[PDB]
């Protein structure tokens, strides 16, 4: 994990190191936030190993009439949410278990 | 899958700019520019 | 009277429609009140919007509102030759009395 | 369903007087503000009068202060405008209305005003 | 460059008791260049003796939780207020970690912000400093996790005559995670009780006293005579009664309705007010009472509700529209009306010669056998009050409302040592209450009364941002809704 | 003790709202709501008072008593005080003071909120027949042990006692004014707009040591004699107990309690003071409770509220936070032959029945 | 030991409350200004803040001035003296519930029968003066709000004060 | 249960607070039970 | 806003079986009305 901060010096941009930053970054487990990863959306880890990517924003659509939101609509608040917080020299790692579904036919 | 593989979350955690010397109860809008990068 | 609203406004088919009024003093829109109502003749008047833009159970999607500054303006999109009747606006005022616009008659071609 | 039908329009003399009743159906009629609408003649809609939820505060409009008398019954839901000393301007077609409120335990004394929620067909006062 | 902590916002709901964690990002500036400079009104003109203070600013910044929002949701204020009669906070437990210094230079005419330096950071267990919690200030937790909130100053006022010192008076030189056991305090009640105070009878069955119906036989003269009839269903006013409703300190009656109110300025004139040592304190809230009898929903006390405003509403002056004026109308039951008198009293002897004459009880203290139902507890209101150390007291639950103690969670003072230089520091916030709660055992058979959110189509959510990102709330929640018997 | 007691059929095994509205609600001060249920209930309740089912027939133009012992008695007690509590009111239907007595048990009803006589949404409507309880034919008995909780000593022998001053009313009528001063002249205390009378109020002496004939309006608690009248019954039908016992420590109830300072004497203003009509606590005072009488109530139950003061009732006795529990009975309902033929509606015809047994 | 605070004054001074009072009622000028304004209680007007907290009972005393020309000439001392009448006899109150004995500045003034008692003039009322004002009438168009002086206070929930059978309150002697 | 960590308030099941004749799901004065109207129950919400 | 005439039998969803035609009734599970459409309801489809 790195960090960079950017401050515009004279009318120049300038990147330096922020050591003391930290990075907040957990799993939603329990399937309590909208799932959006299966809509097919851009924004994958790239194709090609040498490809640096830039990463996606996360929003959330709920229900809806036109433009308007009735009472049943959701406001999650990630922040509400426990995750762990990194500093430049702390990683973050888990396990997943995939459950049984059948194979894909290929033939 | 009825439990996929979980989203994970990130952001970067504010580190706001340099704060008045004087309380005002507004959060603070004013915020160091920044970005994080690293491995996968 | 005291809330100004034009006298007929018209649109074809398929168009959107912006119907205004306005009001004078601090009382227009006191509290979050200001509320647009459909009178077709001869029947019940509805309640098409209850607070600046806030719509009731009963009315579609196609109308709606807003209130900038003085002024508010209820817009009804996709128009219809259902959606002819007469249309008031109306704010609460200080004194726990109701005022009712003239009202702008929409003829839809 | 909620209905409200309004009953007593007719033709009287300038001078007279008519009552008019409103008979609400359909939901609790002790619970909800009630008021009336005048709409004259070749114009748009105008507000009379006024009657609170437990009847403590009775409102008129500027020019039938002191005219006319709201009150309603409530053995059986029903609403009364008493209308005294009649002139040429008040012909027109008196609608009954009840201003809806969607939780009627507040939470704060000043509530935003959310207008009227349902209305009778309304009937027609002459005066000659 | 390893992170000293993790993020932790839940809430835990476990049986009877709740766990709810909240962490937030803040940022310490430096307060008074680093200097204790004594203050008073002679430094803000001094205008009135009403308004008169002495005391010190102090450098030391303070952390504020003690409103409830910061520890619940509005979705964990609803699934409590909802299914419990009651709750109090058992246990806190406050952590602060991941202290970052940022140095600011101004080089050329342009500012540059870097890391470096030390936090002094201590708690008063011993209660030897002033408590400037419980006071109803601003500057505590926001309620929005997102949100990065500015550290409020720590200062303290004392005795003071006009704004002079006085040779009593003091001076306090003030010169990471702890643990904290509240003291045993009762049960917050949530409820409103589905009976009334006076109606607690029977309307079947008849008492065996008596009191006194007539007094004359009819008009007339010399007709005086004793009558007694039995108190029973027929008149319920003049039954005998065990237990009477609590004090009452009487407040003005202001009406929401512009056109109403009397057109005259009396809201300092006529408003209700305790006097101590030649200085007049307006009486605010109060004793707990009720805002306005039943079916009265347009008329509030002038001073006896907490009054709240809304996201956006300025500091003088504002709209009446602008503000959120609480209701108490739940406790009208057990307790007398706010703009109401008490009651009555005699005033002479009759007498062949003289009339029964009484006259209005405008304020009445304790009496035996009085019950009375303490203030409600807000979504913004305040949690916890520091009982004063005094001889004695009466019924020490705070008047505006919560829990009072004579050991409330200790103050936390916090301050950038100073190297002088231009710095700030920022980190996080974590704060945990056990709350305990007693749960809902009625037997009543029709459904209760419920906070539930609206169903009419809008722009917005209620208790959510904005296009702009701005938090906003828009109307208090305040917990009575369950009913109990009386 | 021991009593015989029988118990009738209420409402047709019926609940029933009540209210003024039904008595035609003149005053508001009297408005109620509540419900009216079929159970009867024991209430033991007064110092003084210190199963077998029959049915009933209409036989030609005579009434025909019958054993029957099939059916059933519902009784339970309420040990977690779920219901409105009616015992502590001191309403009629104790025990009698002597045994050769046969008493009836009185019915169960109990008041809850309203705005006039209608009812308000929090108003809460109560089934008895939710709750658990015994069913007993004639051989059966029910018995429950019950222990107090902790209560003070009642006593029989700094600054006096608070006081709320009552109109002074004199038994020989000449002295009294002639007026109708019955409930104008009245110590009350208003409670959500509604005047209620102030009876008997704080404990306090009736009358001045030696001016006997004196008594407060409200101030003592009222006894008729044997036989007397609900309606308009003279003095001499009444017994009116006196507090004069107490007189040592406690302001007298038709007097003042003292006076106050109620200006700045000076050159210009002379030192004036004022009567002080009520007096809340302050530090330091000391006060009697009310006496018990052998008529006299016996507990109270303390409302369930945030804080109360000195909770011991006002009209005698031992206040309690959890008092011996209500103990509620009623006639299970037997139908009537009901037609061959189903019908949804619920069945309105029941045989006339009554039980009794003792205590 | 004596209080280095006031009961008034325990709040922050930099710092504003989160609730609001009652600023104004009259827009200014005359017949048809009427509004209600309402401003944050803070720092600038400290009299108006809410507060959890009210000051001991208070029972009046007569102020007696220790310069005899100040005194009003006449036979005061027994007729003007605050007194609790028991069994139809009246008897002086000495010394009383226990309060201060004069307000800050003036030391020549000191309680009839109250008796300095100066320290305890944070947390308790001065004998020689009211508890405060309460409402005596509802306003209206009509009727202008009217405030009549509370002479005598018994015990409200939430106080505080300073100490100099059946029941008793605070037994501590006077 | 509901484990939802929704942030706003959900819908609940309120009996409206009224003023009226007699008290919906109780018995009206000749002793006859009535239910007003028909009651769901979905007011929770969850995510698809 | 009904058509003035007797639909309600010859209009309404059936499933024959065996030469008898039976209403549908109330049908797969399906939403009573699109919103504000909440004054209309399905003929035979709900519980009443």
């Amino acid at each position: 994990i790195q960090v960079k901060e950017v401050t515009d010096n004279n009318g120049v941009k300038t990147i330096a190191n922020n050591l003391t930053s930290t990075v907040q970054v957990f799993t939603d487990s329990d399937y309590q936030l909208p799932y959006v990863l299966g809509s097919a959306h851009e924004g994958c880890l790239p194709p090609f190993p040498a490809d640096v990517f830039m990463i996606p924003q996360y929003g959330y659509l709920t229900l809806n009439d036109g433009s308007q939101a009735v009472g049943r609509s959701s406001f999650y608040c990630l922040e509400y949410f426990p995750s762990q917080m990194l500093r430049t020299g702390n990683n973050f790692q888990f396990s997943y278990e995939f459950e049984n579904v059948p194979f894909h036919s290929s033939y | 899958m009825k439990h996929p593989p979980p989203q994970i979350l990130i952001k970067n955690t504010p580190v706001p700019a340099d704060p008045p010397t004087a309380f005002n109860k507004d959060k603070l809008n004013s915020f160091i520019t920044q970005y994080s990068t690293g491995q996968v | 009277s005291a809330l100004t609203q034009p006298a007929s406004v018209s649109g074809s088919p398929g168009q959107s429609i912006t119907i205004s009024c306005t009001g004078t003093s601090s009382d227009f829109g006191i509290y979050n009140s200001v509320s647009w109502y459909q009178h077709h003749p001869g029947k019940a008047p509805k309640l098409m919007i209850f607070g600046v833009s806030n719509r009731p159970s009963g009315v579609s999607n196609r109308f709606s509102g807003s209130k900038s500054g003085n002024t508010a303006s209820l817009s009804i999109s996709g128009l219809q030759a259902e959606d002819e009747a007469d249309y008031y606006c109306s704010s609460f005022t200080a004194r726990s009395t109701v005022v009712f616009g003239g009202g702008t008659k929409l003829t839809v071609l | 369903e909620v209905q409200l039908v309004e009953s007593g329009g007719g033709l009287v003399k300038p001078g007279g007087s008519l009552r008019l009743s409103c008979a609400a159906s359909g939901f609790m009629f002790s619970s909800y503000s009630m008021n009336w609408v005048r709409q004259a003649p070749g114009k748009g809609l105008e507000w009379v009068s006024s009657i609170s939820r437990s009847d403590s505060y009775i409102d008129y409009a500027d020019s039938v202060k002191g005219r006319f008398t709201i009150s309603r019954d409530t053995a059986m839901n029903v609403l009364y405008l008493q209308m005294d000393s009649l002139r040429a301007e008040d012909t027109g077609v008196y609608y009954c209305a009840r201003t809806h409120v969607f939780n009627m335990f507040r939470e704060v004394i000043n509530d935003d005003y959310y207008g009227m929620d349902v209305w009778g067909q309304g009937t027609t006062v002459t005066v000659s | 460059g390893s992170s000293s902590g993790n993020w932790h916002c839940d809430s835990q709901w476990l049986g009877d008791r709740v766990i709810t964690t909240s962490t937030r990002t803040w940022a310490l500036p430096t307060y008074n260049n680093h200097l204790y400079k004594q203050i008073s009104n002679s430094t803000s003109g001094g205008s009135s003796n009403d308004n008169a203070y002495f005391g010190y600013s102090t450098p030391w910044g303070y952390f504020d939780f003690n409103r409830f929002h910061c520890h619940f949701s509005p979705r964990d204020w609803q699934r409590l207020i909802n299914n419990n009669w009651g709750f109090r906070p058992k246990r806190l437990n406050f952590k602060l970690f991941n202290i970052q210094v940022k140095e600011v230079t101004d080089n050329n005419g342009v500012k540059t912000i870097a890391n470096n330096s030390t936090v002094q950071v201590f708690t008063d267990s011993d209660y030897q400093l002033p408590y400037v919690l419980g006071s109803a200030h601003e500057g505590c937790l926001p309620p929005f996790p997102a949100d990065v909130f500015m550290i409020p100053q720590y200062g303290y006022l004392t005795l003071n005559d006009g704004s002079q010192a006085v040779g009593r008076s003091s001076f306090y030189c003030l010169e990471f995670q702890f643990s904290y056991e509240f003291e045993n305090v009762p049960f917050h009640s949530s409820y409103a009780h589905s009976q009334s105070l006076d109606r607690l009878m029977n309307p079947l069955i008849d008492q065996y006293l008596y009191y006194l119906s007539k007094t004359i036989n009819g008009s007339g003269q010399n007709q005086q005579t004793l009558k007694f009839s039995v108190a029973g269903p027929s008149n319920m006013a003049v039954q005998g009664r065990n237990y009477i409703p609590g004090p009452s300190y009487r407040q003005q009656r202001v009406s929401t309705t512009v056109t109403q109110n009397n057109n005259s300025e009396f809201a300092w004139p006529g408003a209700s007010s305790w006097a101590l040592n030649g200085r007049n304190s307006l009486m605010n809230p109060g004793p707990a009472m009720a805002s306005h009898k039943e079916g009265e929903d347009r008329f509030f006390p002038l001073s006896g509700s907490l009054i709240f405003g809304k996201q956006g509403t300025g500091r003088d002056n504002v709209d009446a529209d602008k503000v959120m004026i609480t209701n108490e109308e739940e406790i009208k039951t057990t307790n007398p009306v706010a703009t109401e008198s008490y009651g009555q009293v005699a005033t002479n002897h009759q007498s062949a010669q003289a009339q029964a004459q009484t006259g209005w009880v405008q304020n009445q203290g304790i009496l035996p056998g009085m019950v009375w139902q303490d203030r409600d507890v807000y979504l913004q209101g305040p949690i916890w009050a520091k009982i004063p150390h005094t001889d004695g007291n009466f019924h020490p639950s705070p008047l505006m409302g919560g829990f009072g103690m004579k050991h409330p969670p200790p103050q936390i003072l916090i301050k950038n040592t100073p190297v002088f230089i231009t710095q700030y520091s920022t980190g996080q916030v974590s704060v945990e209450i056990e709350w305990e709660l007693q749960k809902e055992n009625s037997k009543r058979w029709n459904p209760e009364i419920q906070y539930t959110s609206n169903y009419y189509k809008s722009n917005n959510v209620e208790f959510a941002v904005n296009t702009e990102g701005v938090y906003s709330e828009p109307r208090p929640i305040g917990t009575r809704y369950l009913t109990r018997n009386l």
